[PDB]
């Protein structure tokens, strides 16, 4: 055939892929973490948005740190051969490099490692997208007038 | 506004 | 030319390759959320995806998200400490190719 | 609609906005350099800028750099610990617009 | 005039801007840090590359942590009104969030803060690019066969 | 190869 350039990911597999949405709104009283009002609006908006992009959306609400890890592990263990990509959206409280389960923290690295090129072979060479809505610290940007 |  | 670190017989890619992290905020900063309309970042991300997913490459879509959040949002709080604050999303790409949701 | 965090009378932008950090490697990882040809990242960055600066948007140029480093380079060392290693650059963008070096 | 879209940075100012190259090859014996062989090749390649992009290239070799800070402070104090952008390339040893001077570390945040939108008004709204060639830790990527 |  003619000149072949591979500058863009192959996105015409039978499936676009999974879009896992972890929506943590209510936290265990024991942690004292405040409920994240308005997060349901985000979760719904994301579900519809990615649905229209043809992703297989799976929403999970109020997951403990253990459930977040088990979910990611199980998902990384699936056969993504016929899927073009992978998307995971995390909605919760957080700090730099950390996302909060309803009962404690989860290192983002712990979550993303399951999808490493050598640990999830059916996603090797495919885009793995992690969308994170959470604090990355306590610094405040006062901005500047334009 | 919510965010700590 | 020739070297010890190139033209490998067996091709491999980094295990960290092909990851894209779309952070709602810059490293070390707060991330704002409206208790009624949702987070500034997700609100903006969905809006830009809905309007540009069938037109622009992903990084360019996320750049529009950066601009939307940076220019259109500012916090309001009865607490001076958290009032009049801004936010800039942070795109972290380890992708190796352009990404279009359409084909 | 109307809200307390939008449509500000006085427009401001985040002080962290409009920054782009082109890291040679992923967070927490080593960055490799050939004692004779230079670092893998800079070698690749210059090559892609020379070939695409008058053709592609900056993020797309950096994406080519990511691919070049990720696929074409692998370390060689007499020390097994540092032998056969890979590298993936890390693009961190807080930019709010597309960037073309030409006009 | 016709429809005006502002999707790309204005890059037609009289000057493209500065390209500051900090090339640290030799470190003080007291630190024991090894010389970075091959960095001169990088510095030269960058100088020529950005020269062709019409940037005002300024190279600095073997700067102490104090000189790196003074250089950045002075540069941020210049009038960039007629410049479209700013570029800084750091070539040295490093760790996560840190770049090494010839006699010690310099927090990257310290360097970049000088250029914040509220601290360098002549660059507000303009792209500020920091190219960093340095370790960000000691993790090793063993890769995966394709 | 140089890099620690």
């Amino acid at each position: 055939s003619g000149i072949s350039l591979d500058n863009s990911y192959k996105m015409d597999y039978p499936e676009m892929g999974l879009c896992i949405i972890i929506n943590n709104k209510n936290f265990h009283k024991s942690t004292g973490m405040t409920s994240r009002s308005g997060t349901d609006v985000d979760a719904a908006n994301l579900r519809e948005t990615f649905r229209n992009l043809k992703y297989e959306v799976r929403n999970k609400n109020d997951l403990t740190r253990e459930e977040i890890v088990e979910l990611m592990r199980d998902v990384s263990k699936e056969d993504h051969s016929k899927r073009s990509s992978f998307v995971c959206v995390l909605l919760s409280h957080g700090e730099e490099g950390i996302i909060f389960g309803t009962n404690g923290p989860v290192d983002l690295k712990k979550i993303t490692n399951f999808f490493r090129g050598d640990r999830c072979r059916s996603l090797t060479g495919k885009p793995k997208l992690f969308i994170i809505q959470a604090c990355r610290g306590t610094e405040l940007d006062c901005g500047i007038e334009t | 506004i919510e965010t700590a | 030319a020739s070297g010890v670190d190139d033209d490998m017989a067996c091709h491999k890619i980094p295990v960290e390759a092909d990851f894209l992290y779309a952070y709602s905020t810059a490293p070390g900063y707060y991330s704002w959320r409206n208790s009624k309309d949702g987070s500034w970042f997700i609100q903006s991300l969905c809006a830009m995806l809905k309007q540009y997913a069938d037109k622009l490459e992903f990084m360019h879509i996320l750049t529009r998200v950066n601009r939307k959040v940076a220019t259109e949002f500012e916090s309001f709080s009865f607490d001076a400490t958290f009032h009049a604050k801004k936010q800039i999303p942070c795109i972290v790409s380890m992708l190796t190719k352009e990404l279009y949701f359409y084909h």
